[PDB]
């Protein structure tokens, strides 16, 4: 077809435009004409992508009103092709201008006096500078932008203890861009003032001269302010002598990857507390005088909203001084703290954040700004965030690694660059939940709304209303926290909307008549993050989202996903937080090649299946009766099952001579790494048995068993798993009065979680937990006492007990005493803590 | 060997495809030899340096051209065709 050719020539043009945009994002464009040129090219790039998507999907529909739809597609592709040629003909000079792009050393200025709340931090780093090996050791101070790294570094740099200890103290302002030669000349200028003799000396010979100067000066400290790369550290460190005189390097940086590679345990800077934020703000606004009582109430609120960041407090203090000393004006600043940081003061907050943001790779920028779609101060599930980047299309990677492994590397890269903060880390070390600081969150909102137009918030404000069709013709994605039912009531027309992110934290039971609003208003809906919205029924419009990649919804009345779901071939992630105990997926989802997750909450009875689902990774809950041989043939690269239902059929063996059950199929997966089991049988009194380990999965890493009533005798078979690291038992997962362990087992086990155990006694051996780190005993009221062999674990870190009996508390005290004695014998503690209340009983 | 699989109706897309196939261990040896065969085509017909300059995607770089290894291979290309030129007319990177 000639239409196929038209899309081909269009695609080559966008190949140049996308390459132009990627190289245009490598640095900030300050010229206003270039800014609009980038916005125009980005707009036509996006709109062309929205039209090729219409062509490729409609072609897929045509393979299985078609004339009219094809005519409309060809008419559209004709229009964008004309618009592309319009840019290439009229804006031809402009495209060259950005292509043909190519100073003063702005060393930061910090508080020399009135440094609030850094006394403890300064002493911690100073005492760390004193100790260590005689060789060169680095003490990197790492944190988010504007945290006070240079302020603490200068506090240490001028500290009387440091000035006495270190004869030579050098401050070097490293940065994103620097001259390796000028740094060595700067250090040399500290000692000898004759600069004319080094006019032609090579750089490496200058580094040799720096070596002689620092070496003769005895023990020395060097403040490498704002080192951005490890390559810069290697280039500069060649001039630092290793004389064996305990000389140190204090390396403030925003990068944790650089910090860790210079010292294994980087020093992370702290945030100011709520009391310290008000003390600093009051000091900045008022010159050595107390706050008036009328201004104390709004001033405290402002300091709280700065989230303990000294940069935000200093910026907001400049606004407060200009706004007089009136309660009304200080109330206006409190209502718009974020606006005064980024928009009103671009030199202080906006420009400093741009240093880290513009340094990101082009793919990481779309991922970082996407974190600002969620409400300010909220905590984002890391698993949910990862699947959002991949489903949207920010993870463009063509290597052999799985996409979620690459995205997890991207998320860890953002955390390493301290653009994202981790709240919860799993015992295995992975990221569980993350949040963006309030200053960076306003940057993410402003950047992805006005400059990049990545997403748009929808709210009913005083000066803002629900956008009209003139605004919706521009919006790429929508995020909305509240008032969703009324926005869907007015029947919007989001033609170019690729995402609908209901980032609200409160469940909303939408009326059934507004259900088809979401799929009918946004035909190009790729990502539908409707996790908070409760849907009681489906509709044919809901299954017309042929461009859909991500779908999350919560149901109470929907007992079965209809087979119409199978028309959406582009979906990757399925999430259904259904409260029902049963759920049937009628759709033939096996033919969706890019299907990756099925995070059901009930026993999923998948339908019956030369083709391989190479991408499928996770099944949260599946029916045991659906564990056919064909199912596991299609999922070789899968990495997690979950089995909820009647486990009796899983373990029962027929009398026809076949002694292998459905568990044999589970163990044949050569890439499994997570298994979860939930048993529904409760009327029977049978305690269950566990199959032998030679039919278990070879590469299983994590387990989680709930309410299965396994006998305590058969988990010595579970100890034969060589690569087991995580094990969770919940809701009386095991039954029996006595627990005894055989020799060996758990060669790599790291965490064991137990809730509502049925046992009363437990006996163990020293070889059972060679590498155990964490043990959890929650609601274990039946526990009499713990075995004393648990104190032989050298790698143990934490044992936590909740609602334990009096005798169990005595055993916990005895184990704690033995662990304390062993640690006091010469083994440094790993940070043990124990929950006891009251402390006076049993002392 | 067949001219159909050598002309390929383009050179820049082929060059990018060869680099993309290079990250796969099972395609590293095939992509490496095919990369050399692309240079064979560059020498056989003596295309203008403008085409090879765009094929290497050196068109987006400021002061960073020299440190880029693609610039070094771009210099090695003009040296190679200056040892295989059909006529003594010089070929230069400067234009
Ligand atoms: N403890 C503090 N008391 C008072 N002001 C502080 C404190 N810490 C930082 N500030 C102020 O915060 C602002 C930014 O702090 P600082 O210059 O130390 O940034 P930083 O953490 O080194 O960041 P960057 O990575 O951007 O260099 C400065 O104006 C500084 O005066």
């Amino acid at each position: 077809l000639g239409i196929q050719g038209e899309v081909e020539n269009l695609l080559t043009d966008l190949n140049y435009f996308n390459a132009f945009l990627k190289e245009a994002a490598k640095s900030r464009r300050e010229n206003e004409v270039l800014k609009e040129l980038v916005k125009k090219i980005r707009k036509v790039v996006n709109d062309a992508e929205d039209s090729i998507d219409k062509f490729v999907v409609e072609a897929k529909r045509h393979d299985d009103t078609h004339v009219a739809r094809a005519k409309g597609v060809a008419d559209e592709i004709k229009s964008i092709r004309e618009r592309v040629k319009e840019i290439r003909d009229n804006d031809a000079y402009g495209l060259q201008a950005i292509t043909l792009d190519d100073e003063e050393r702005k060393a930061p200025v910090v508080e020399e006096d009135d440094v609030v709340g850094f006394d403890d931090e300064a002493k911690t780093v100073i005492d760390r500078l004193i100790g260590g090996s005689d060789y060169v050791e680095v003490v990197p101070v790492v944190g988010m932008p504007g945290l006070g790294k240079t302020t603490l570094a200068y506090k240490i740099y001028k500290d009387p203890k440091v000035e006495y200890e270190f004869f030579t103290r050098v401050w070097v302002y490293v940065s994103q861009t620097f001259k390796r030669r000028e740094i060595f000349l700067n250090i040399i200028s500290k000692f000898t003032r004759n600069t004319k003799q080094y006019d032609d000396t090579p750089e490496d010979d200058l580094a040799n001269e720096v070596k002689e100067l620092l070496g003769k000066g005895g023990k020395y400290l060097i403040v490498l302010d704002d080192v951005w790369t490890m390559e810069a550290w290697d280039r500069i460190k060649i001039a630092f002598p290793n004389n064996g005189k305990r000389n140190r390097v204090l390396m403030t940086t925003r990068q944790s990857n650089v910090a860790k590679r210079c010292n294994d345990k980087p020093h992370d800077l702290k945030f100011l507390t709520k009391d310290e934020s008000w003390e600093l703000l009051e000091k900045k606004v008022f010159h050595k005088e107390k706050c008036p009582p009328e201004l104390e109430l709004p001033g405290i609120s402002i300091a709280e909203k700065c989230m303990g960041l000294p940069l935000a407090i200093v910026v907001i203090a400049g606004a407060l001084i200009g706004k007089g000393k009136t309660t009304r004006e200080w109330e206006l600043v409190a209502a718009s703290v974020g606006e005064h940081l980024i928009n009103r003061d671009p030199e202080n907050c906006k420009k400093l954040v741009q240093m880290s943001y513009d340094r990101l790779p082009y793919d990481l920028k779309a991922c970082f700004l996407y974190c600002g779609a969620f409400p300010g101060g909220s905590q984002i599930p890391a698993k949910k965030l990862i699947r959002l980047w991949i489903a949207e299309g920010f993870i463009q990677y063509q290597g052999p690694l799985a996409l979620e492994d690459v995205a997890e590397d991207h998320l860890n890269d953002l955390v390493n660059r301290n653009l994202v903060m981790v709240t919860q880390r799993s015992c295995s070390g992975q990221i569980k939940t993350c949040r963006v600081h309030d200053m960076l969150h306003e940057f993410c909102r402003h950047e992805a709304m006005m400059e990049e137009n990545l997403f748009q918030e929808i709210k009913q404000g005083q000066e803002r209303s629900f956008p009209g069709k003139q605004e919706l013709a521009t919006y790429r994605r929508l995020c909305i926290q509240s008032l969703i039912p009324e926005f869907l009531s007015m029947k919007p027309s989001g033609e170019h909307v690729r995402s609908f992110l209901c980032v609200g934290s409160k469940k909303i039971d939408m009326p059934p008549n507004e259900i088809p609003s979401i799929p009918k208003a946004f035909p190009l809906l790729r990502v539908l993050d409707a996790e908070s919205i409760k849907f009681s029924r489906f509709s044919r419009e809901f299954f017309k989202l042929f461009h859909l990649r991500y779908i999350a919804l919560s149901t109470d009345k929907i007992k079965t996903i209809p087979a119409d779901f199978g028309n959406l071939w582009n979906i990757q992630t399925l999430i259904v937080e259904t409260q029902q105990a049963t759920l049937d997926i009628k759709a033939d989802i096996w033919n969706m090649t890019r299907l990756r997750h099925v995070c059901t909450n009930a026993s999923a009875t998948l339908p019956s299946t030369n083709l391989v689902n190479r991408c499928l990774q996770t099944l949260s809950t599946i029916a045991p009766e659906c564990c056919t041989a064909e199912v596991f043939t299609r999922t070789p690269n899968l990495k997690k099952l979950g089995v909820r239902g009647k486990i009796d059929a899983l373990l029962e063996s027929s009398k026809d001579g076949s002694g292998s059950g459905l568990f044999s199929n589970i163990g044949k997966l050569g890439c499994l790494e997570y298994l979860k089991l939930v048993n529904d049988t409760r009327l029977s009194s049978k305690p269950l048995h566990l199959p032998p380990a030679y039919i278990f999965p070879q590469k299983l890493k994590k387990l989680s068993l709930v309410d299965t009533w396994f006998e305590w005798k058969d988990m010595s078979i579970l100890g034969l798993l060589p690569e087991l690291e995580v094990l969770k038992l919940k809701e009386n997962a095991f039954k029996g009065q006595s627990w005894e362990q055989e020799d060996g087992g758990f060669p790599r086990l790291q965490v064991l979680w137990i809730e509502r155990t049925d046992l009363t006694s437990w006996k163990a051996s020293s070889g059972n937990f060679p590498r155990l780190k964490h043990l959890a005993l929650i609601s274990c009221d039946k526990l009499e006492e713990l075995p004393a062999e648990l104190a032989d674990v050298k790698n143990l870190q934490l044992i936590e007990l909740q609602s334990s009996s009096e005798s169990a508390a005595r055993s916990a005290r005895a184990i704690l005493k033995r662990n304390q004695e062993k640690e006091q014998d010469g083994d440094k503690g790993t940070g043990f803590k124990l929950s006891i209340f009251p402390h006076d009983l049993g002392l | 060997v067949i001219s159909t699989l050598t002309s390929l109706h383009g050179d820049k897309v082929v060059y990018d495809t060869i680099q993309a196939a290079k990250l796969y261990p099972q395609l590293s040896e095939l992509a490496l030899k095919l990369e050399k065969d692309q240079i064979r085509f560059w020498i056989a017909t003596r295309k203008d340096p403008s085409v090879v300059f765009e094929a290497l995607n050196l068109n987006w770089a400021g002061i960073s051209i020299f440190p880029k290894p693609e610039f070094s291979a771009w210099l090695k290309y003009v040296d190679d065709v200056n040892a295989r030129h059909p006529k003594e007319a010089p070929l230069s990177i400067i234009p």
